[PDB]
This record gives C-alpha cells, sequence and structure tokens, in this order.
C-alpha cells in the first residue's frame, strides 16, 4: 500500500506539472441528452463520432463560471481531474474549450446517481452501505496521499457502474494543498463545523463528509437537516447526533467518530491515519483489497437495456448549446 | 417520525453546492 501510494503520486506528478490540453474538438461528438445540471453548466450524453462510445460531456459557461467566481476552482477540477487514475474515480477523456464553454468529456457511467437510487428506495441497509462507504474510504485515502481535499462528497455527485461499484464525479472544489485552507465551498448538509465557523481547515474535513454520507445511506436522511442551510449550520456546529434506532451499535460508534467536531479526536485525522477507519468494527467483514481488485459482489446492480440508455438518469429541459463567434474570457482560462 | 419530517421538508431534492 506504501509502495503503492508511492508509485501513484509519481504518476500523478507528472501529469500534475505538465496538463493534458486540447484533446479533441466539440464536432467529434454527437449531442444524445442532458444528464445533470449545476449552476454554471449542463453534463450531456454525448456519442464520439469515430469511435462510437458513449461519453458524459460536462459544458461550462465561461461567462457564468467568471461570473460566480469560480474560476481558480474550475481549473483546479480541469488539472487535477486528468492527473489521478483510481478504480473509483470518473477518468476524464479529453477536454477542449471555444469561445463560450469548457468542455470536459468523462467516461460515462449508465447506473445514475447514488442519489437518485436511495431516495427512491429509501434507505441502504448497512452491508450495502458499508461496500460503498469501503470505496469511498479507499478513494480518500488515495486523494489525501497526493494532497488532494476532495470536498464535495454527497449522492448526487457519486455514480454506480455496470457492476454496481461507484464512481466518484466532480472535482469542482477539489484542491491541492499542503497547509489548510480557508474556501467556505461545499454542500450545506456535508460541511465539516471548522469550515463554517471560518477556522481555516484541512483533509479532516473529507472523513467528516464521509460521516454526513454513511449516515445519509444507513438512515435515508443527513443527520443534519432543515428547511434552510442556516437553520443546518446550526445544527451542525452543535454537532448533537441522534441516531435511528435501527443503527448498529458499531456503526453508531464509527459515525460517532467520523462526526466528531474534535480535530484530535476525529477519525481519518488522528496517528493511524486512515487505518482507525478501516480497522473499525464496523468494518471487520469488508476486505479491503478484493475492494479495491473489484473482486467482491455488488449488493445492487443497475438495470441496463442498452448501450447508451438513459432510463437510470432523470429528464431535464433541453436547451441549444451556443457558441458565440467571439472569444470570451480568454485570459482567465488560458491554461485550460 | 424523522423521516417524514425529512420527506416534508424542502431539502430532498438534489442539493446546489454554495460558492
Ligand atoms: N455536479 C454536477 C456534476 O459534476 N455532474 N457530473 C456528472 C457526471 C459525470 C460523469 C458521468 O459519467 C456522469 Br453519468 C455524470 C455538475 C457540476 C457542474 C455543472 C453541471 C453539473
Amino acid at each position: 500500500v506504501k509502495e503503492f501510494l508511492a508509485k501513484a503520486k509519481e504518476d500523478f506528478l507528472k501529469k500534475w506539472e505538465s496538463p493534458a490540453q486540447n484533446t479533441a474538438h466539440l464536432d467529434q461528438f454527437e449531442r444524445i441528452k442532458t444528464l445533470g445540471t449545476g449552476s454554471f453548466g449542463r453534463v450531456m450524453l454525448v456519442k464520439h463520432k469515430e469511435t462510437g462510445n458513449h461519453y458524459a460531456m460536462k459544458i461550462l459557461d465561461k461567462q457564468k463560471v467568471v461570473k460566480l467566481k469560480q474560476i481558480e476552482h474550475t481549473l483546479n477540477e480541469k488539472r487535477i481531474l486528468q492527473a489521478v487514475n483510481f478504480p473509483f474515480l470518473v477518468k476524464l477523456e479529453f477536454s477542449f474549450k471555444d469561445n463560450s464553454n469548457l468542455y470536459m468529456v468523462m467516461e460515462y457511467v449508465p447506473g445514475g446517481e447514488m442519489f437518485s437510487h436511495l431516495r427512491r428506495i429509501g434507505r441502504f441497509s448497512e452491508p450495502h452501505a458499508r461496500f460503498y462507504a469501503a470505496q469511498i474510504v479507499l478513494t480518500f485515502e488515495y486523494l489525501h496521499s497526493l494532497d488532494l481535499i476532495y470536498r464535495d462528497l454527497k449522492p448526487e455527485n457519486l455514480l454506480i457502474d455496470q457492476q454496481g461499484y461507484i464512481q466518484v464525479t466532480d472535482f469542482g472544489f477539489a484542491k491541492r494543498v499542503k497547509g489548510r485552507t480557508w474556501t467556505l465551498c461545499g454542500t450545506p448538509e456535508y460541511l465539516a463545523p471548522e469550515i463554517i465557523l471560518s477556522k481555516g481547515y484541512n483533509k479532516a474535513v473529507d472523513w467528516w463528509a464521509l460521516g454526513v454520507l454513511i449516515y445519509e445511506m444507513a438512515a435515508g436522511y443527513p443527520p443534519f437537516f432543515a428547511d434552510q442551510p442556516i437553520q443546518i449550520y446550526e445544527k451542525i456546529v452543535s454537532g448533537k447526533v441522534r441516531f435511528p434506532s435501527h443503527f448498529s451499535s458499531d456503526l453508531k460508534d464509527l459515525l460517532r467518530n467520523l462526526l466528531q467536531v474534535d480535530l484530535t479526536k476525529r477519525f481519518g485525522n488522528l496517528k493511524n491515519g486512515v487505518n482507525d477507519i478501516k480497522n473499525h468494527k464496523w468494518f471487520a467483514t469488508t476486505d479491503w483489497i478484493a475492494i479495491y481488485q473489484r473482486k467482491v459482489e455488488a449488493p445492487f446492480i443497475p438495470k441496463f437495456k442498452g448501450p447508451g440508455d438513459t432510463s437510470n438518469f432523470d429528464d431535464y429541459e433541453e436547451e441549444e448549446i451556443r457558441v458565440s463567434i467571439n472569444e470570451k474570457c480568454g485570459k482567465e482560462f488560458s491554461e485550460f | 417520525t424523522t423521516y417524514a419530517d425529512f420527506i416534508a421538508s424542502g431539502r430532498t431534492g438534489r442539493r446546489n453546492a454554495i460558492h
């Protein structure tokens, strides 16, 4: 493992220092359907004309990125995404830009969002939730070893592949940082107290977020919720967590250690690092190497009724992709 | 129940990031 990560870091650093750029163009893709939207863009299912492969194409409007002050985050996203490689990270296949937009063309994950499956089914069983959580634990072990903080874990950003394994997407808040950082970003339900309190923070925020995710998966609702974000923040800072009566004692113990306001005590962040999590009793039945190797039988296999099928995704209003005849924000996105 | 409270809340749909 120490050996594996060392080699992983070597690979990452070469790509980090010499990013891939301009590796395709828009007309090589046929636009099929909108798979999702966000504040400054959308993700579309596309077909690559020369191979017939399907991809998910994230299209970000440069002007909207600038208005929302997300230029540096967007540059982070692409630079980091093109440099990483892990079984549970969605792969970036191509990227390019035109007068209007930035494009990131990623592997297509046909099983849909965990969010969709979780809301419909209500909640996952503990073994089911454990299976997904293990994969997140390994992914965060990988990312953090590269000095990356992920900062946007939630079921909306986790996709389920044809084999029932998870694929993490959305590196919009990912950041390579050795010290501590201060940006107030993420999703309200998932924010660690130190982010809310403007303390400056580190990778431990990802481990808190993992606690929120596990809780949400197993309960069917997050540990801290309300109608308005301000009310959510108040609950988080109080930190009083209540668990459903059906949560096992082991699960509760793990969650009390992840949803731990005290940074000297939060799991993931101590002397033993990720091992405090990997060796916790709730994970006793988990074969970490088999998980990594994808040799474990998934608890749930998405229904796939053909290639390019999209029945696992919600329908979104389809809008025209317009490319201005003038270059927008060229200087801001020069490195993209 | 907490579940009923969640389901009746305004945050059971996809949640936006704060920027
Ligand atoms: N948060 C949204 C996001 O990153 N979706 N990623 C989806 C995705 C990625 C790869 C896939 O194979 C599939 Br299928 C879906 C988003 C962020 C910014 C603008 C619009 C949407």
